[PDB]
């Protein structure tokens, strides 16, 4: 015959499927999934920071110091916080949380807090505080109640009027929470508290408000057809915060520090902890990858790839490979 | 053209030669490198470009804040189907320009030799020349580098021609 | 000469022009047409299922049973409900509905109501409640008022305290609706009502409110000086709904069953129905087609084509075509 | 490549022949198919991967909520302009690729002839070669089915090439 | 040797690179930048109108006339709003406006006001209006107050009840601005008022309101004690607004008409005016260009170019040209 | 193909002769137009579909208010990724066909010359083709408008290529 020289192209075995605008399922030599696809299905710590578990707690449980919520009556720094989707442990009087999903918005950029005693449970000489205790707040089958929050009733026959302030003499903003009890009916009040008439008055530079409890006859939750309502505010470095009630208060004894301020979210994972690492958390499981794309979850925190609802993200690099 | 050399592992554009002294594949070292280097570029350039996102959330509504929640779920649905579509149509469309730039860069080589060798050989039309004429392992070695010399084999091949 | 073979492409007459990036107004073989630019004007059910037409009635005068809304006493399941931009029939005394808004988007997951009788017209004994009658709300000419709600007034010269509850029996989350009247002076008070100073208390599970009248003068709302507020809460499967008042209530006769639950909204149209199907609707009429792209409305219900602002979107899928 | 053929109802691409057997077109049938095949699964793509949408709703809001109004507002104007800026986008680049594409296949076919005929006919330089020989009917077949005989008619065209 | 012909392109001295795909960095022949990223520095006017400039004013410091903020007493129409991050002349008593941020947007809607007398200073006969001064609220040092709005107090011992009432006889909207003074003490109530239990009560067709004073101890905000929150409506063309109060009303004197209504906004700017112009304008500086992107601020207002946060946008018009 | 001519200031694309009658650059009118024509609108259509902005707002918030102020500074970073990431690609994918727009221009002058001198010519492989025979002016002049007469020049060529 004669001499032949010949141009031509790679091939291989490869399968990697890949496609195109016109063609689908082409077979090709190389290619990059850029897609992610795995998780370790577990909740781990962002960056050697561990996150915040309240395991059966809210967000509420947990502030207000809810008897079974012991466990977090001093916890330190965290990355995250995780609350299962319904926690057994919330209040224990049923009621309204003021504002509470702001407040929740809120710890999405705290990282840490300092829980003070801002008003010792032991100064309430006129009023009795130990008996700030109910049935429908169980705490180990005992009758019991929140432990961060005092709910003051009558000494002798009488409620004086209360009047005590505070000034933030720190450099951090703090937290600080209190409540009304609503009772049922004029003879509940009379025999918790005396006078029949009452409110709850708390001021700040920015704050000015006056709560009249409601007093009538309700459903029950929990076998109680009373209500507690609580509220909160950020007391500002130098600024002092006043009360004043004669009646249905529940107050204060301590209040949280805010240190530090960062980064953070709120996870509704039911799923447990790992001791693992990522930069990149979600819901159902951590990812350590590095990629543009992925298909895990939306709701995910760190930083980490765009969630997308795609099956298939893949990039042929090679060539056209069919034997 | 007929499909890929499977004895091709020296790169990804190459030759196959064959003549008296046997046969042998032949990457371009040229040829494979500037397809890389502008395939990877184009990855990173994919991925490099969605330097985008850093920040995170879900967030939390009340009852009487339906209208607000599903204006915050509507945003998600909003930017995610955004997003998918994008990511999609990104990697369908530069998939596409990937493989014809392989036969683009492909078509170069067969361009590079057949005009280096017009009537010194036949377009078998198969992605092959047969040369007319004897073609040692140096004069292959030649038209691959470009460096090949018509004239020698000039009426050689015309004279091998009038054999027809 | 000598023999020929040519190599071309296909021509015809074919005059549908379509767009480059380089090239505008470029005469092609053969094009689709993606956006999608035609409807029927029409009203027309989804899918088998006719909508809820409310003519020159509002959700509220629906809901409360305004005396000109009567066709809409027991109305049956619907796919979605149109409302004109403004009714003629809404209140009829004038004043505020709370929470309007989150009720009419609630209504948005809602397919079929179920009015019950909730607490007898005929119960009210001791207060006279056939009185519960305006001016400012006409019928047929003759003063009227709400079917779905009475005007409580007092019997003799005795308004007695209000107590009443309902235990809602039923599977179903149910729609109840109350009202509050504020009065324009002392003597209107004493002469409707008996007492001067008066509340309406209204509790479920979730709920806790108190309404307190607000007795002053006001500009007159459709010859009429006094103003009327209503209310509304879902009260759940096994909850109960607690009223007590002596003044001002608007007590509840009907509730709303909420069965079924699944998707609609409330389109703000001025055209009629048509007796068509679609699966797709807009405001100014539904549409039947199979396209990606469609430029009829924003405001659309239903599945349907992504709404762009295009005025043209055409694909060459044949050849350039000179001749 | 002087425009198209009016005359060809058979498919998108093809041949003329005219010989002294007379003239006629003729379709190529897996040129034509390729490319019905590659542009109408284009077509779909493009509608398909829309497949996005499902919810809709507008949205109600009193006076003292302009801020929020304002807000749902501009989130739907907002993704409007981006869907709408891509559709449109999308066409204009997809609908040039397409025209090119076909540019493209009308070339192999070009090609494929010209490789199969180098010296046995003249390049008009109009899409047309003038053969040297005669090319009766099967002659012609044959250079469209690629299954045609240079060497038949090898001489024949040297020889009447060397009347000129 | 045999004579030549050769194909050939453009080549010359430009050093202008552009981007690609796989490419980064190639020189160009000649190349279009889209990318604009130059401002002049300054606030400018919009198609020859001129912004309002509040200088160390807030808009409710300007609306309620702070005694600082005097040369806004009677401005004529404007283009934009800029207002500093932090004014000094805000409000001179401690206290809350309602709804400020909803204001604060209605006036983007909004290009010019018309300052009207709604009820004369001088008319209050049997109440003390001038004593309407403290030293929370500063002029020349001297104490002062608002001047759009008038403190009353009780002339003699005695604060007759107020009933006053206006009906805009205009076709405008206008804007009516009155407040509440929170007292902090049962005796500084009498001292100033009179009565001790006390209300403002205001009533349009559309509002209802009655506002009854906080009295309480507070922490001093610029040494006072004190609190005096403000509230506003729209009052509709034919529609009269009442008022009746007994004590602690901080009644208008000045009420804003509406006219006229277009495009607005309130750029948050330290930069001063440079008497320039513009269709597009940004906190830090306008803008005279004419080109699809920029990067110079994601807050711009007018008709401006996209905002994008890439470094370069240039597109290749001519060709390859390396040497 | 070896670079631009520094020299050519007539146009876009054109051409370089060399004959005894000295050189000289010529830019080829119709493909420096179409060149022109084509990038233009490209540049406009990419500027003229941004016709979308027309509004423009930031937005304000209170202290209680900080879920809906995250939503609304999202929805901002949302839209600015998401027309950042599109200005940025449409660039990049533009660009790049821009630049072999003109590679395959260029190229298309080339083949109008070697369709019309086929044996007249010997490809050098670089652009250029070295005239079998003596091409005055008119010559080129003539190469260069289509307007060449191939049999005029044929047998000097063949006779003169038969020297070798
Ligand atoms: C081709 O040979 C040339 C000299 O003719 C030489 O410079 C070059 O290195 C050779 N190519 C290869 C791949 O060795
Ligand atoms: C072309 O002829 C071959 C045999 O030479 C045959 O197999 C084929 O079917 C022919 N093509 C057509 C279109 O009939
Ligand atoms: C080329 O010559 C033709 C006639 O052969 C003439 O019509 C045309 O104008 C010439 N081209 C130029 C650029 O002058
Ligand atoms: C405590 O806070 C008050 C605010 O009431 C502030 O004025 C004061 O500076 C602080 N105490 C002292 C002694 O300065
Ligand atoms: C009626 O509802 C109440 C809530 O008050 C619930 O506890 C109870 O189970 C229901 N009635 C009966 C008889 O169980
Ligand atoms: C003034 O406004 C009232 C609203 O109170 C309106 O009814 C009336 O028409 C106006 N005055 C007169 C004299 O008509």
């Amino acid at each position: 015959p004669g001499d032949q020289i010949c141009i031509g192209y790679h091939a291989n075995n490869s399968t990697e499927q890949v496609d195109t605008i016109m063609e689908k399922n082409v077979t090709v030599t190389h290619a990059q999934d850029i897609l992610e696809k795995t998780h370790n299905g577990k909740l781990c710590d962002l960056d050697g920071v561990k996150p915040l578990i309240l395991r059966d707690c809210s967000v509420a449980g947990w502030l207000l110091g809810n008897p079974m919520c012991d466990e977090f009556i001093n916890v330190p720094e965290w990355s995250y916080i995780v609350e299962k989707a319904n926690p057994a442990n919330d209040l224990c009087y049923p009621g309204n949380f003021n504002d509470y999903e702001e407040l929740k918005h809120l710890l999405s950029r705290i990282n840490h807090f300092e829980k003070i005693q801002i008003i010792p449970k032991s100064s309430w000489s006129d009023h009795e505080a130990s008996s700030g205790v109910s049935s429908a707040c169980p705490y180990q089958g005992t009758p019991s109640f929140f432990r961060n929050v005092v709910w003051l009733i009558k000494k002798n026959n009488t409620y004086p009027t209360i009047k005590r302030s505070y000034n933030n003499t720190n450099q951090e903003d703090l937290l600080i929470l209190w409540g009304i009890h609503h009772s049922n009916d004029a003879a509940e009040q009379t025999k918790l508290y005396q006078n029949p008439t009452t409110y709850i008055s708390v001021g700040t530079s920015t704050l000015n408000q006056r709560l009249v409890p409601k007093i009538a006859t309700r459903s029950k939750v929990n076998g109680q057809s009373g209500r507690m309502d609580f509220f909160w505010t950020i007391l500002k470095p130098n600024d002092a915060i006043n009360f004043e009630s004669n009646g249905n208060f529940i107050a204060p004894e301590y209040a949280y520090k805010i240190v530090k301020k960062g980064d953070s979210a709120i996870v509704k994972s039911e799923v447990e902890y790992g001791n693992c690492n990522t930069k990149c958390q979600t819901p159902i499981g951590a990812i350590n990858s590095s990629m543009p794309f992925h298909n895990i979850h939306p709701l995910t925190i760190g930083e980490c790839p765009k969630y997308v609802k795609s099956n298939k993200l893949v990039l042929a690099t090679g060539l056209r490979n069919s034997p | 053209i007929e499909g890929g050399w499977q004895g091709m592992v020296d790169g990804w554009y190459g030759y196959h030669h064959s003549n008296e002294q046997g046969s042998g594949y032949a990457a371009d070292k040229e040829s494979t490198q500037k397809a890389i280097d502008g395939v990877t570029n184009k990855v990173n350039s994919i991925i490099d470009k969605m330097n985008t996102q850093f920040e995170a959330v879900g967030r939390e509504f009340n009852n009487l804040e339906r209208r607000i929640e599903n204006l915050n779920k509507k945003m998600e649905d909003g930017f995610l189907d955004v997003w998918t579509y994008n990511a999609e149509l990104l990697v369908l469309m530069e998939n596409e320009r990937t493989l014809d730039f392989h036969d683009s860069n492909v078509k170069n080589l067969y361009d590079k030799v057949r005009l280096q060798l017009r009537d010194n050989a036949k377009e078998l039309g198969n992605g092959c020349f047969e040369f007319y004429h004897k073609c040692d392992n140096e004069c292959m070695e030649s038209v691959r580098n470009g460096t090949y010399d018509y004239p020698q084999y000039s009426e050689e091949a015309r004279l091998k021609r009038e054999e027809i």
